[PDB]
């Protein structure tokens, strides 16, 4: 998940050789770009935006194929407005969590 | 003192299931008298024995031949990470030289070092072998942090043990130590979940199970997709509250080409030896 | 040599030698090693072939006593890195000899084998179109070290190093064999000039 290729074969090179040596794409080459990566949308702009003021986490994998937290504002549960841009993780919230139209969601990404 | 309190406060979490493991400290300097009270406050459950890593006769008093691993802890502290990797890499070649065939699980400061490790002949990552590469993981996770900011918090709050803190008042807290209540767990999958699809079996588990569901897994996939997905002896790593809580994940009921872009691999992308004076 | 010239280069039945050391190390004199390799009474056909793996700093030291010398080569690089091992055919060699300079230098009294160790396992971890048959023989400096070179033995740290198996099949040496020399000699007043011989 954080160093983005720990895979048997990659280990066996940089004990060899430790180094990369750079190779031609063959198509079992690659395939092994496919492989997902984590990425933050916005809940303000975009299909999920329904939702977005919707207020409810209903997750929707069947679309693109993960989410598995938030990033809300630490001023957000207040009705008094801030100029506070900070955010704090909230990792797994409930199905039914209060969502707010100013939060990012952390999800893992599909190669395309 | 810190060290030993911090492993035993993680180590016998009641988050953890039945851990009627035994812990046992070998050390070559006498404890103090905070850290012998320490080990009075943990009676029935560690053992402390005076004696050497490097000697084989200790390894044999402390029976390394049943153990069920050997845990190596680093100072991340010490003045010289090269020494301090030396001497853990020295611990290991002792270890395994009086038995092949124990799991080692080890701290490395510098990454070059870990290197060094797997060319040990008896040192097997294929079969639990673990070395903890600091400069690995934190540099990763700085690095994940970049696509997405804060992703470093909650991945080192996935594998600290912590209970649900309740807070009654509107804060920003309130939310956060709901998140940091969760872990990430392993499991085996199979009755009732053998030959579904990847997506399917997520939502099933998260929509009525209510547990965050399979991030990876067959092996190591991280979210597969539709395709490459039928195994019936495959492992899942789940996010919940407990250890308690991922177990209904089992016994599930049904009732409710011409230029080289990349290394040799394809795992990373690559262009030639650039040079200094031309990225300056 | 580089390793593309190592690797092209059929080497068969010769001698790598492995050096950990740098610019502080000291000297081990391995003119000392190359000498007896080098006697007049080898045909020129039959001696063998030497090449050192090493810091090119400690080795271009040593260079001064042993220039002279017919058939020796220098690979700069790491004698832990399985790509410079691979590029010499370490499973061709008649001997591969594993010894450190940055011996004593050190007051931990417990690393100075460390990196001898690791390449001694390294070798006979390592696999060809199979390494553990390949002659090694390890100087070690702490004498307690020896029972660290062999799995497949009996190790006791009461057992005397010329008891022990990796120095009974002769795989490793140490320089605490030598003592019995101070005596073997005041009694035997030749003997030096034979073993010397
Ligand atoms: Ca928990
Ligand atoms: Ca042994
Ligand atoms: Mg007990």
């Amino acid at each position: 998940l954080v160093t983005g290729g720990a895979t048997p074969e990659l280990e066996a090179l940089i004990a060899e050789e430790n180094a990369l040596r750079g190779g031609y794409s063959t198509p079992q080459t690659l395939a092994n770009r496919d492989r997902c990566r984590v990425a933050q949308l916005a809940l303000l702009d975009g299909p999920f935006a329904d939702l977005g003021d919707g207020g409810c986490y209903g997750d929707l994998f069947c679309k693109a194929l993960l989410c598995f937290g938030i990033y809300r504002l630490r001023d957000a549960h207040l009705s008094t407005p801030s100029q506070c841009t900070k955010r704090y993780v909230i990792t797994n919230p409930p199905y039914e969590f209060e969502l707010v139209p100013t939060d990012l969601i952390f999800c893992l990404m599909q190669f395309d | 003192l810190e060290s030993v309190s911090n492993f035993l406060k993680d180590f016998l979490h009641k988050d953890r299931d039945d851990v009627n493991v035994e812990i046992v400290f070998l050390h070559n300097i006498s404890p103090n008298l905070e850290l012998e009270a320490l080990f009075k406050r943990h009676f029935t459950q560690v053992e402390f024995y005076q004696g050497s890593v490097l000697n084989p006769h200790d390894l044999a008093r402390v029976k390394i031949e049943s153990a069920d691993a050997c845990l190596i802890l680093a100072n991340k502290y010490c003045a010289d990470p090269d020494a301090e990797d030396a001497s853990n890499i020295m611990r290991v070649i002792s270890i395994k030289n009086y038995h092949p065939k124990i799991r080692i699980i080890t701290q490395m400061l510098q990454y070059h070092n870990k290197a060094h490790l797997l060319n040990i002949p008896s040192w097997n990552w294929k079969e639990g072998d673990d070395a903890i590469c600091l400069a690995e993981l934190k540099l990763g996770f700085i690095a994940q942090s970049c696509l997405a900011q804060g992703l470093s918090t909650m991945l080192a709050n996935l594998f600290s043990m912590r209970s649900f803190i309740k807070i009654e008042e509107d804060t920003w807290q309130k939310y956060y130590l709901e998140g940091v209540s969760n872990e990430m767990y392993t499991e085996y999958l199979s009755s009732a979940f053998v030959g579904l699809s990847f997506p399917t079996v997520c939502e099933l588990c998260f929509v009525k199970l209510k547990l965050l569901m399979i991030a990876i897994e067959s092996r190591i996939l991280i979210n597969p997709g539709n395709h490459l997905k039928i195994q019936e002896g495959t492992l899942g790593f789940f996010i919940a509250s407990d250890a308690k809580e991922v177990k209904r994940a089992f016994f599930y009921c049904k009732a409710c080409s011409n230029v080289k872009k990349y290394d040799s691999t394809g795992m990373f992308h690559w262009c030639a030896p650039k040079e200094i004076e031309k990225v300056i | 040599l580089t390793r593309s010239e190592a690797a092209m280069t059929v080497l068969s039945g010769h001698v790598v030698v492995c050096i950990f050391g740098d610019v502080s190390s000291a000297l081990i004199g391995l003119r000392n090693l190359v000498m007896p390799l080098r006697a007049s009474n080898f045909h020129y056909h039959e001696l063998k072939h030497i090449v050192f793996v090493g810091s090119i700093e400690y080795l271009k030291r040593e260079w001064e006593t042993l220039h002279n010398f017919p058939k020796v080569s220098i690979l700069p690089g790491t004698p832990l890195s399985r790509a410079d091992l691979r590029a010499v055919n370490i499973n061709l060699c008649d001997m591969c000899v594993i010894l450190s300079a940055n011996q004593n230098n050190i007051d931990d009294t417990s690393l100075q084998d460390k990196e001898c160790i690791l390449a001694s396992l390294n070798i006979k971890s390592m696999q060809f179109d199979t390494g553990v048959n390949i002659p090694i023989i390890t100087e070690l400096v702490n004498d307690t070290n020896v029972q660290f070179l062999d799995q497949d033995d009996d190790d006791d740290p009461d057992t005397e190093l010329y008891l022990t198996q990796p120095f009974a099949c002769g795989t490793a040496f140490a320089v605490s064999v030598l003592d019995s020399l101070m005596s073997a000699t005041y009694f035997n007043d030749n003997i030096l000039t034979l073993i010397r011989t």
